[PDB]
Order: C-alpha cells, then sequence, then structure tokens
C-alpha cells in the first residue's frame, strides 16, 4: 500500500497510532504484522509549481476501520445545506492540497511510504526464497542435498 | 478606543520567500490580539491569535509575533492561493467588543 | 482548516484568575460538541470541562464550581473563564470537539501553558 504523507505525519503510522493521517484516511490495525518504509522523496515529487496533485483527507464523517478506502467527494456539513445553496457556513470540503515545493524544510518535504502487509490464513504459501545454490563439491565423502 | 495602524498597505513579494506584515497599536495590547485572512469571496478566516502560537494544523510556514503595542504576523513560503486580506483584530476587553484595522492585501508575483 | 487554539496561557500569581478562550475555523461550535481538557507537564491527561450545543456543561472534580466555560457563538468561538487557580491548575490546556461514538476527539491544540508564580 503505497501513498504520499507529510514529513511530520509519518510518526502516525504505528499500531494503533491516533491522530489525522491515521484516523479519518489510512488507519492500520493494533495488531497488525507487517512492515512500512518510508523515503524522504525530497526530490521525487516536487515542483517549484507546488507538487500539491494529492489532496489529504482532513474532514471524515466517522474514525476509520483498518484498511477502509474512503476516496470520496463531498461536503462536510454542519447545517441543513451544503454550500450548493449555502455560502460560508457548512461549505467544508474534505480534500486540502498538500502544496509541496522546494522551499518546504525537512518536516514538510513530502515522504513516500509503502506499508507491506502479510496475511497468513489459509496459506498455502506461494511466496519463499532459500534456494542455496552452494557450489557442488566433488570427490570427496560430503552430505549433499538434492532437492530433499 | 485604542486605534491601530496596519503596515504596509499593499505587499507583492517573488514566489518562494518570506512575508512579514506588521500591524501597529497606539496602546498596551499586551499579547491580546487575533489575525483574519478573508480570502475574496467568503468569510475571513482566523490564522493566528494572541502574541505567537501556530495555529492547529497550519501549516508552520505561518509565524505571529509582537507584543505589547507592535505586533507582526510572518509568513515562511507563500503559496499561490496565500492572495487575500489580513486584519489584526484585539480583544483586550472582550465582553461583547471587538476593534478591527485598515487590512492589507497581499500578492504574489 | 478546522482547528482549535487556544490563548490566554501565561502567569498570574495563585489564587489570582485568568480566562482562557479557543475560536475555531471551518467548522462551527455553537453546534457542536466542545470539551476542555489539560495536562500537567509531564504528566497524563485529565477532561477538565465540556459544554453541549445547548449550554448544559460539565467540569471535572478537581475544578468543580470554580470554572465556567461559555462561547460566543456569533463570532464562532469559545471561552472558559477560570478563578483562584491554585497549585494543581498548572497544566497545559487544550480545547477539542468531541462527538464520541461516532468519532472519537479529534481536532486539538498546539497547547498553552498557564502556570502560577510559584
Amino acid at each position: 500500500d503505497s501513498f504520499v504523507i507529510r514529513g511530520n505525519e509519518v510518526s502516525q503510522i504505528a499500531p494503533g497510532q491516533t491522530g489525522n493521517i491515521a484516523d479519518y484516511n489510512y488507519k492500520l490495525p493494533d495488531d497488525f504484522t507487517g512492515c512500512v518504509i518510508a523515503w524522504n522523496s525530497n526530490k521525487l515529487d516536487s515542483k517549484v509549481g507546488g507538487n500539491y496533485n494529492y489532496r489529504y483527507r482532513l474532514f471524515r464523517k466517522s474514525n476509520l476501520k483498518p484498511f477502509e478506502r474512503d476516496i470520496s467527494t463531498e461536503i462536510y456539513q454542519a447545517g441543513n445545506k451544503p454550500c450548493n445553496g449555502v455560502a460560508g457556513v457548512n461549505c467544508y470540503f474534505p480534500l486540502q492540497s498538500y502544496g509541496f515545493r522546494p522551499t518546504y524544510g525537512v518536516g514538510h518535504q513530502p515522504y513516500r511510504v509503502v506499508v507491506l502487509s502479510f496475511e497468513l490464513l489459509h496459506a498455502p504459501a506461494t511466496v519463499c526464497g532459500p534456494k542455496k545454490s552452494t557450489n557442488l563439491v566433488k570427490n570427496k565423502c560430503v552430505n549433499f542435498n538434492f532437492n530433499g | 478606543e485604542i486605534v491601530m495602524t496596519q503596515s504596509p498597505a499593499t505587499l507583492s513579494v517573488s514566489p518562494g520567500e518570506r512575508a512579514t506584515l506588521s500591524c501597529r497599536a497606539s496602546q498596551s495590547v499586551s499579547s491580546d490580539l487575533a489575525w483574519y485572512q478573508q480570502k475574496p469571496g467568503q468569510a475571513p478566516r482566523l490564522l493566528i491569535y494572541g502574541a505567537s502560537t501556530r495555529a492547529t494544523g497550519i501549516p508552520a510556514r505561518f509565524s505571529g509575533s509582537g507584543s505589547g503595542t507592535e505586533f507582526t504576523l510572518t509568513i515562511s513560503s507563500l503559496q499561490s492561493e496565500d492572495s487575500a486580506v489580513y486584519y489584526c483584530q484585539q480583544y483586550n476587553n472582550w465582553p461583547p467588543g471587538y476593534t478591527f484595522g485598515q487590512g492589507t492585501k497581499l500578492e504574489i508575483k | 482548516e478546522v482547528q482549535l487554539v487556544e490563548s490566554g496561557g501565561g502567569l498570574v500569581q495563585p489564587g489570582g484568575s485568568l480566562r482562557l478562550s479557543c475560536a475555531a475555523s471551518e467548522i462551527t461550535v455553537s453546534r457542536n460538541y466542545m470539551s476542555w481538557v489539560r495536562q500537567a507537564p509531564g504528566k497524563g491527561l485529565e477532561w477538565v470541562s465540556v459544554m453541549f450545543a445547548g449550554g448544559s456543561t460539565f467540569y471535572a472534580d478537581s475544578v468543580k464550581g470554580r470554572f465556567t466555560i461559555s462561547r460566543d457563538n456569533s463570532k464562532n468561538t469559545l471561552y472558559l473563564q477560570m478563578n483562584s487557580l491554585r497549585a494543581e491548575d498548572t497544566a497545559v490546556y487544550y480545547c477539542a470537539r468531541d462527538l464520541g461514538v461516532v468519532g472519537a476527539t479529534d481536532y486539538w491544540g498546539q497547547g498553552t501553558l498557564v502556570t502560577v508564580s510559584s
């Protein structure tokens, strides 16, 4: 699960950690086994014009369930109508830009993050990696292990 | 009746740099203040009140400062949408009461 | 953006008074459950007070009878009047908009210290 977040919010990706990005945007379970990795992409995703193509989530109706994709285009509001018929009050929009540009300090440099989640229920496991190809000794009494 | 005077009236600074805006009072306003940014088209928006506390969520790029009779708001790195008008509202006598400024127009290029 | 920002922090001699105020933006307060929490430096947190959307407020026991919450709904802001700050009340106070079962407390403030001379 790859994504882009603001540098100062990487500390919120943790088991049961509480905040904004981990409560309304993307929430990992409390007993989540697997690992996350994060790179300071202070070059990969930035433009002097503002690499804010991405809009993180700043308005949510209810806390997140673990791994709950919540892509939405709505208007968070307070009273009856949204801003289509109202103005000023109750015209809020959850998609806020990032504004990634190079002048930003480290704490605000777009970190690219990648999280691996290994599921182990009913596992006819098809992905390992122990192929040890040792150099076959010859002409000596040797213990061998040929395909088992 | 404390009269506040903002400065400058207008300001045009190249993109990517810092911006410093001063609003000047005539008596002791200690650390009782606020700053509103009324982007053209909707209600104003408060950025930083009192002496220097950075509003929640609000990117650290903004900075408020000053105390006594003189205060200043400062922005680290202006983005394209930061162009708006700003007003400093003081309330050292709150029980309904507030007093606004003449406003300042901040732009880009 | 939706936020809770605080003011009033400073220094006052014991037994003196102070008033903390909380202003909001992009979110309403009049129709929102408001709740003031505090933290002593280095210690945990404790629910201090709450004001509803109809006005019926509540306060923690340590500060019951001494603090009074109010809010200028007309301009979307919160207030908390305090008096008789004693040796306990030295803490950092946070403003929060709590929903409860439908989304727990989320937007918090950087905080503001309120200590006494000694």
